[PDB]
DNA sequence: AGTACGTCCCGGAAGAGATTCA
DNA sequence: TGAATCTCTTCCAGCACACATCGGGACGTACT
RNA sequence: GCGAUGUGUG
């Protein structure tokens, strides 16, 4: 079973799990470890940012593909954004900063 | 259920086996299992199984003999106090039927066909403990009781 | 876009600034329509729309009208994203304790307030009262009281009194507390007081406070006043298929909270009575508590039927919180998975891929090339095109695939290999074809394993794969130097059969010019495959400086062997394959091939190996038949003889000659001997039975019985397995770890009788079950290790230092265990190694050590080498290159940034599975007992004696009277290799200056007795002995003798209990024997509880042992073994009964022998000696009063405490200890693991430190902070005139060094959440990224590799 | 047409600068026109670039040189 | 008649007792 | 008096699948 | 279009 681009979960804008649900695989924590072990970086950055989290960037990616412009623009992981709002729901403030 | 009495030669032999194993056979099997596990890495691989099993056995025995070397108490006494047959004695005993039987008495961790293969914690021994050239020794085997006559006491 | 993430507490006003309104109605939705209820959890006019750019009232369905809010329903209009970004709040009509701050152990609130958590609770849940500035009363401020107490107080003080109960109370408390008088008073208390636990508690408190003040926070903020609410989307009401909704727990929780708050509101305005309002507030606090962390306070509240509903805490922490569930890993588009197969026709730089599967994968790329060639205007049309699956599609698909690597993964992604890459070739069927070699790298048989595929979408990543993930570029595991392209069972069986002489076969001993024509013969069949033969061959040796000289000659070899030779690349020497090509053989074969001709030829050679292998293997047809396992004729005979022996021993037992114990033992030993005899018999009759004529008469030779072939090959199985097929299968062990007294008579060829098989059953099930629990614990270990190193990358090129550790090869006296070569290889010089010829530069000081320099060392036989190690590089926030040494898999030096951390982690991890579960660790105990009995010198050398005051025995040997003797081993140069202790009066088998070889014994003694050795010769009297009173006569049955036991004070008779018996050697008639040189006779006063054998009137020689002292001993290290032992090492668990060592160096002395831990005083040669130490007298000792010992030297005996090791000996010492212990384990199981990895682990194992003196610093003294920070600080500070600081590195177990790391989000994402997040939140611990896990979370690049280039450029820019 | 990267590393020690260099060159030869410097083989930009590299005539130096030059132009 | 709609809900390890050599 | 040595009790126990079921009841009514 | 528990696969 395979998946290119299908549904997306609702809480976290992430792909779904399983075949019956027309979802994709799971790149696992240990695999993150692995790619880290290889100097391969762009791989993992792409494979955490585009392939999963940003809706915005995901669309950008798909379009740029259809025009062959093998490229990406990271933006930010919407899931992490969710983490932020969640902890913020807890009695804790957390913010980003300037640069 | 145990007695730490040891004969000098047996203690020597214990050290001997200890070195033989932890210095020669362990490293051999070590190299062996290494080459066998040069990314073979299979639980089903009964080569690896048996090799590690030899490892387990040799380890059990080395720990046993280690604790022994620790606890065991040597008494390598001369032939000086004689007559009594307390320990470390070449002894012959005879039966009504004339069952000659000769042996020296040594420590539990020396029971082999090598030199002398009669325990000290054995019931026979317990009877033989303190007797003389002409006593009537008796024991009670799980088959019942029996008796013998002393016929010889010798030392070294 | 941004940088370092900041974290802090929550000010109520900050919350208000967050929200966009306040819910008021607990109702969820309409569920009559589906419109959300007004001003509720989902309310638009608080939160926002449902569908993009659509009002609720239905006013403006038009982008043109954006921005403006409604007036009918009054709602803003935007993208629905806002429906996620916004957040909501609640004005709780009563304050509320934040349960995190309330219950973490320690309670931040508590410590801030100095109050038992139990009573603070009793406050919160309203069963008590607490004072608030009572005034001129008989009461204390912090004081608390009960109902009747409170009432009597009220009547004792009507108005001027002041106390309350509950939230408001705690709030007023904190607001009242000033945070500067606290600093003053408590620093004063630490200055004044002395008690240790007081010091520790107070210092935790002062840390809390000073940090809190350093932040801009306000404690009362710890109490919630306006509890925010999660945005609605993230708690979505899932519309199930039906008229219901499987509500998320968050919804129900908020609902409860809202009902509670609303009842409370409605009460207060109606002045309802106090009992009611109390119950109200209590339910409220508990509800908020549930909201934050259900299940932490008493009985959790449940949800659907009986299972505790999920909470916000749950949504963060735990295996399935956001961190471990969606950030350190997650699901991913553009992927797939299937089952795998073989397809051996694939140059290993490629792999299979299922056609359907691909076509579905690359659909984007397909659409792309489609409208490039212009076969569909719109994307939709192309979607239809693909679905129809027309012809042109497939061609285009091939086109896009042609050079686009993909990634493969297996499930148990243990180590770096765990993901690799290939170039697909499109195949029919529906499975993944996969090159055979790469299996073992994947630890992946074909038992049905599933593998997954990913596809890099971007160009850079295509390069990534093709550069660092294409199996070509991985012939060596970064773990250790072995190759990883080792062929395996089939192919190797092939080669084996392909090169092995018989004695006589078709084409015997003819002659052949060209291996070509050899293969010609074979295909013709006009000549046997394997046959002795002379042939011409040609070989190429490249001795010239990069140039290949061709020579050629005749060889006595075998036909098929040549036929193989036609595939060897142009390089290697011919003799490589003259032999039989076992597994080990072909291993070395491929490996040398690599190391001598580079890479491309190596890989092409490997694939040619596989091809030709499978080919001739099949062509041979090594089957297996039953007749192919010969039962040894003598087996029946031998086992019958064994039976008779068993009967003999049984007769001995029944005749009472032995007890059941030794009965058991005798039987087992004799069966074992028999087993071995049988094994010898079978192995013989297999390996040799083939005996045939030659054109002469007969001859024996190596066999062709396929099973022995499959073994001696080394394909699978060995002597062991073929044993358990032919001979008995030995003995089996019951769960007791015992071993049954009746072995397996028969084997697998014959049939097992039931009871046997039943036994062997549990025999095997033991381990088959073990493997599960084993896997689990191993994985936990792996994870822990990764999150101690996820933030270490080699960054700068050269620290440029002159430190490091030493290396000596371990030896058992005779042969070496670890060849110094194989321990140093790949690492880099620290100093310059001098020639054995003294004062001569043998090797440069700051240079690599590769194989040729290793060989030079070997030639010169160097004892030890000082060498750099990651343990102590001077790098900041990283590790310098040269300190790390050869990255394995790449002979050259490490590249600038290949993050060693994770690779080291994995490399330690992977063998986890391959350990054993639970036994007793042995390593140090082996040599332990050895050195107890007699000294064992290591190597050849002369003899040197320190503090040698001795005496020659009657035998001429020597025994020592000085209690301070040191044995020095002299080399062939003049220094010393070994400086051994010397037990008192040991039987010296040697003498000073005697030149002795290596590995010999030089002394001897009772390992467990303090001797009473003589000093002179002459007769013996009972001089000073008190007959009967002090001494006792002890007749021992088993020894049939009595003796004189010396009774000590508490044991000897009370009459002369203080009268001390002694012994003095006398002349032939009883006079004094004055010691030669002195004026006093040689009287020796007798310590109590001793044993004396010799009696009065005995002539003795100078140097005879008189009496004996039973020296207690215990080496119960019996909690130690295997995997948990590794755990406890990296954990630094203080072992059960530690062994203590020397605080400082100098002379020692005793003190007041109070019962228990009596005393021990030490004094420097000159320095002040303010130190003493109490030591449990029941514990043994290894020192005497007059001794003068070195600091950090052994005092007690037993396990070696890492902490004190660190604080006494040195960093180098402690890292050496750890590596030796862990290496000892893995060797005891034998898994080569280069030390570098464990080294870097230790480096992280000590990344903190504490202070002794700030000097001119910016640090509180009693304070802990990372080594790196203080080092970089005081570096520049010393660059300026002002004085630096004094520090002390303090080792931490991984499960801690994790926590206290500079960063926090890592910790947050490791092993627990609440502790870390809270401590941060009070710390205001502003946090940079500077770390893998961090950036992984935020998803930007990784400072590891390519990303290391990126971050360098960025940091350079700013 | 390429199976390994060994000579590429031989020409650039980093083995990662390899990567980035290749990538920059590749984005050029896919978007920025600028036809390659070697007979192609229906191979994609990626392989094209690695091949240019092991032809010992493309690196970071040459890149930035030509970028600055064309920018002046 | 009987109800679809109302509310109502084993190991470790570290801390706070707590116990015992003073 | 106070520094050691027990002793309750919070925190974690591998990865990736596949499939399966099941998800409030209760109490009370304005009607249907 | 979520989560629980179970079963099985490696
Ligand atoms: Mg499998
Ligand atoms: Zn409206
Ligand atoms: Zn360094």
């Amino acid at each position: 079973h395979a998946r290119s681009t299908g549904s997306y979960s609702l809480v976290t804008q992430q792909p779904l799990g399983g075949k019956a649900q027309f979802g994709g695989q799971r790149f696992g924590e240990m695999e993150v470890w692995a790619l880290e072990a290889y100097g391969a970086a762009y791989t993992l950055q792409e494979m955490l940012t585009v392939k999963s989290d940003d809706v915005n960037g995901r669309t950008k990616m798909y379009k740029n593909i259809v025009d062959g412009n093998h490229q990406m623009e990271p933006g930010m992981p919407e899931s992490f954004n969710v983490l932020l709002k969640e902890i913020r729901s807890l009695g804790i403030n957390i913010e980003l900063e300037d640069e | 259920m145990k007695t730490p009495l040891v004969t000098r030669e047996g203690y020597e032999k214990l050290k001997q086996e200890l070195n033989y194993l932890w210095r020669e056979e362990r490293p051999e099997v070590t190299k062996k299992v290494t080459w066998a596990a040069s990314l073979g890495d299979r639980s089903e691989n009964a080569d690896y199984q048996y090799n590690k099993k030899r490892l387990r056995e040799i380890d059990r025995r080395v720990r046993y003999l280690t604790k022994c070397m620790e606890n065991l108490k040597i008494v390598d006494y001369s032939p000086q106090q004689e007559g009594k047959v307390f320990f470390g004695a070449w002894v012959e005993i005879e039966n009504d039927d004339g069952v000659t039987h000769r042996f020296r008495i040594v420590g539990y961790d020396e029971i082999f066909g090598r030199k002398d293969y009669i325990s000290i914690d054995s019931p026979m021994a317990r009877a033989l403990l303190k007797k003389e050239v002409g006593d009537l020794a008796v024991v009670n085997t799980p088959a019942g009781e029996a008796s013998w006559y002393v016929n010889a006491i010798e030392y070294v | 876009e941004f940088d370092a993430i900041k974290i802090a507490l929550a000010s109520p006003d900050m919350i208000r600034s967050w929200s966009f309104g306040e819910v008021k109605k607990p109702e969820t939705i309409n569920y009559r329509t589906f419109k959300p209820e007004r001003d509720g959890l989902f309310c638009a006019r608080i939160f926002g729309p449902v569908k993009d750019y659509e009002c609720l009232c239905g006013k403006y369905k038009r982008l043109k009208h954006r921005g403006v809010i409604c007036e009918k329903c009054g709602v803003e209009v935007t993208q629905t994203k806002v429906r996620r970004e916004r957040m909501g709040h609640i004005e709780l009509a009563s304050p509320t304790a934040h349960i995190w701050f309330l219950k973490s152990l320690p309670s931040r609130i508590g410590l801030l307030l100095d109050m038992p958590l139990r009573d603070i609770e009793r406050v919160l849940y309203f069963e008590s009262y607490v004072v608030i500035e009572g005034g001129m009363t008989n009461l204390e401020r912090q004081q608390i009281l009960t109902e009747e107490q409170y009432l009597d107080a009220l009547e004792e003080f009507g108005d001027e009194f002041d106390a309350k109960m509950g939230a408001e109370a705690i709030q007023a408390l904190l607001k009242s507390m000033d945070l500067e008088q606290e600093c003053e008073q408590l620093r004063e208390e630490l200055n004044e007081t002395n008690s240790e636990t007081k010091r520790k508690k107070l210092t935790k408190r002062i840390k809390l406070l000073e940090a809190f003040v350093q932040s801009g926070n306000k404690p009362e903020w710890m109490i919630l006043t306006v509890l925010p609410v999660l945005p609605p989307d993230l708690r979505p009401l899932v519309p199930l298929d039906g008229g219901r909704f499987a509500t998320s727990d968050l919804n129900d929780l908020y609902r409860r909270v809202i009902n509670r708050n609303n009842r409370l509101k409605r009460l207060l305005d109606l002045a309802a009575p106090d009992i009611i309002v109390r119950n109200e507030k209590r339910m409220l606090q508990e509800a908020v508590d549930a909201l934050l962390d259900n299940g932490r306070r008493g009985r959790a509240i449940t949800g659907s039927n009986k299972r505790p509903l999920k909470s916000l805490a749950d949504m963060i922490k735990g295996k399935q919180g956001r961190f471990r569930q969606n950030l350190l890993g997650k699901r991913v588009d553009y992927s797939g998975r299937s089952v795998i197969t073989v397809g051996p026709y694939l140059r290993l730089h490629q792999c299979g891929l299922p056609k359907k599967m691909a076509l579905e994968l690359f659909k984007p790329f397909i659409y792309g090339k489609l409208e490039l060639r212009g076969l569909a205007t719109t994307i939709k049309a192309a979607k239809k095109m693909v679905e129809r699956e027309e012809a042109v599609v497939w061609d285009i698909l091939d086109e896009v695939i042609r050079e686009h690597p993909v990634l493969l993964n297996r499930a148990p992604t243990l180590h770096r290999l765990g993901i690799q890459a290939f170039e697909p070739v499109l195949i029919e069927g529906k499975a993944i074809q996969l090159h055979p070699l790469v299996c073992a790298a994947y630890n992946a048989d074909f038992d049905g394993d599933q593998m997954a595929v990913h596809v890099p979408l971007t160009l850079e990543a295509q390069l990534e794969a093709r550069a660092l993930m294409m199996s070509t570029n991985n012939i060596l595991s970064p773990a250790n130097g072995e190759p990883i392209i080792v062929p395996s069972q089939d192919v190797v069986l092939g080669l084996y059969y392909m090169t092995r002489d018989c004695v006589n076969a078709k084409g015997e001993g003819m002659v052949l010019t060209g291996p070509k024509e050899a293969e010609r013969l074979y295909r013709s069949g006009l000549a046997s495959l394997h046959a002795r033969v002379k042939v011409r061959i040609t070989e190429y040796e490249k001795d010239a400086n990069g140039e290949l000289v061709a020579k050629t000659s005749l060889k006595d070899t075998t036909v098929g062997r040549a036929i193989l030779w036609m595939i060897v690349p142009k390089g290697l020497p011919y003799s490589i394959v003259n032999q039989a090509l076992g597994k080990k053989a072909i291993s070395k074969m491929l490996n040398t091939c690599y190391r001598i001709l580079g890479l491309k030829p190596t890989v092409i050679f490997a694939d040619q190996i596989m091809y030709t292998g499978f080919a001739y293997a099949a062509r041979s047809g090594a089957s297996v038949g039953i007749d192919d396992m010969v039962i040894p004729e003598k087996k029946h005979e031998i086992i019958s003889e064994a039976e008779a022996e068993v009967a003999e021993i049984q007769e001995q037992f029944q005749s009472g000659l032995v007890t059941a114990g030794e009965r058991y033992n005798k039987v087992i030993d004799i069966w074992a001997a028999a087993n071995d005899r049988v094994s010898k018999a079978m192995m013989d009759n297999l390996q040799t039975e083939t005996v045939i004529n030659r054109d002469g008469q007969e001859e024996k030779q190596v066999s062709f019985n396929s099973i022995y072939m499959m073994a001696d090959s080394g394909a699978r199985g060995s002597a062991a397995q073929i044993r358990q097929l032919a001979g008995m299968r030995g003995l089996m062990a019951k769960p007791d770890g015992s071993i049954i007294e009746t072995p397996i008579t028969a084997n697998f060829r014959e049939g097992l009788n039931v009871l046997q098989y039943f036994i062997s059953t549990h025999g095997a099930r033991k381990g088959l079950a073990d493997t599960a629990l084993k896997t689990a614990n191993s994985g936990y270990l792996t994870r822990r290790l990764v999150d101690v190193a996820q933030d270490l990358v080699v960054t700068e090129d050269d620290c440029g230092t002159h430190e490091g550790i030493m290396m000596t090869p371990v030896i058992e006296g005779g042969d070496v265990k670890e060849p110094l070569r194989d321990r140093v290889l790949g690492r880099v010089t620290a100093e310059d190694v001098l020639k054995p010829g003294t004062a001569d530069i043998l090797v440069p000081r700051n240079t690599l050590l590769h194989e040729q320099w290793c060989d030079l060392l070997e030639e010169n036989s160097v004892d030890a080498v000082k060498v750099r190690s990651v343990v102590s590089c001077d790098t900041d926030f990283g590790v310098c290159a040269h300190c790390y040494g050869r990255d394995l898999a790449r002979g050259h030096i490490i590249n600038k940034g290949e993050a060693i951390g994770v690779i080291a982690a994995q490399s330690i991890g992977e063998p986890g599975t391959q350990l054993t579960m639970r036994t007793f660790h042995i390593g140090g105990a082996a040599s332990r007992a050895a050195a107890e009995s007699s000294i064992q010198v290591k190597n050849k050398g002369s003899i040197k004696l320190s503090n040698v005051k001795s005496v020659v025995n009657s035998s001429g040997k020597l025994v020592i009277t000085s209690r301070n003797t040191e044995l020095k081993l002299i080399d062939e140069f003049g220094r010393t290799k070994e400086s051994y202790k010397v037990p008192y009066g040991a039987v010296l088998a040697k003498g000073d200056g005697e030149q002795v070889a290596g590995g010999e014994t030089v002394a001897n003694w009772d390992p467990h007795t303090m001797p009473v050795i003589t000093e002179v010769s002459g007769f013996v009297r009972f001089t000073d002995m008190i007959d009967g009173q002090t001494i006792t006569r002890q007749t021992d049955e088993l020894t049939g003798l009595s003796s004189l036991v010396v009774l000590d004070s508490a044991e000897r008779t009370a009459g002369g209990k203080d009268l001390r018996p002694a012994l003095k050697i006398v002349d032939a008639q009883g006079n004094d024997v004055l010691i030669p040189g002195t004026d006093m006779p040689a009287q020796y006063f007798l310590p109590g509880k001793a044993i004396v054998q010799l009696e009065d009137g005995v002539q003795i020689s100078s140097g005879d042992t008189l009496a004996r002292i039973p020296q207690e001993s215990g080496g119960t290290k019996d909690i130690t073994g295997g995997l948990p032992r590794v755990a406890d090492l990296f954990e630094a668990r203080r072992p059960k009964e530690p062994a203590i060592l020397a605080e400082i160096s100098g002379i020692v002395s005793f003190g007041k022998e109070t019962k228990g831990k009596r005393r021990l005083v030490i004094t420097p040669v000159d320095g002040s000696d303010p130190y003493e130490e109490m030591i449990p007298k029941w514990r043994q000792l290894n020192v005497f009063e007059g001794e003068r010992v070195e600091r950090g030297d052994v005092i007690s005996d037993g396990p070696e405490a890492p902490h004190d090791i660190l604080r006494l000996r040195g960093v180098h010492a402690v890292t050496r200890y750890i590596v030796n212990e862990v290496q000892d384990v893995y060797r005891l199981q034998g898994v080569k693991i280069n030390d570098k990895h464990i080294e870097v682990i230790v480096r992280q194992m000590l990344r903190k430190a504490t202070i002794v003196n700030a000097g001119s610093s910016d640090f509180l003294e009693g304070e802990q902070v990372e080594y790196s920070r203080v080092k970089i600080a005081n570096r520049e500070l010393e660059a300026n005139g002002k004085v630096g600081a004094t520090y002390s590195r303090d080792l931490l177990g991984i499960t801690k060094a994790s926590l206290a790391t500079e960063s926090f989000i890592s910790a947050a994402s490791f092993q627990e959440t609440t502790r870390v997040l809270t401590e941060a939140a009070v710390a205001g611990k502003r946090d940079e990224l500077r770390g893998l896990k961090e950036n992984v979370i935020v998803g930007r690049l990784i400072p590891a590799g390519t990303g290391y280039a990126y971050h360098q450029d960025r940091m350079r820019r700013r | 047409a390429r199976v390994t990267v060994q000579d590429a590393v031989e020409k650039i020690g980093n083995r990662f600068d390899l990567v980035l260099v290749a990538a920059r060159r590749a984005r050029q030869m896919q978007v920025g026109g600028k036809d390659p410097l070697v007979p192609e083989e229906n191979d994609k930009t990626t392989v094209i670039a690695l091949r240019e590299i092991e032809e010992g005539l493309i690196n970071n130096q040459i890149l930035d040189v030509r970028e600055r030059q064309e920018q002046q132009e």
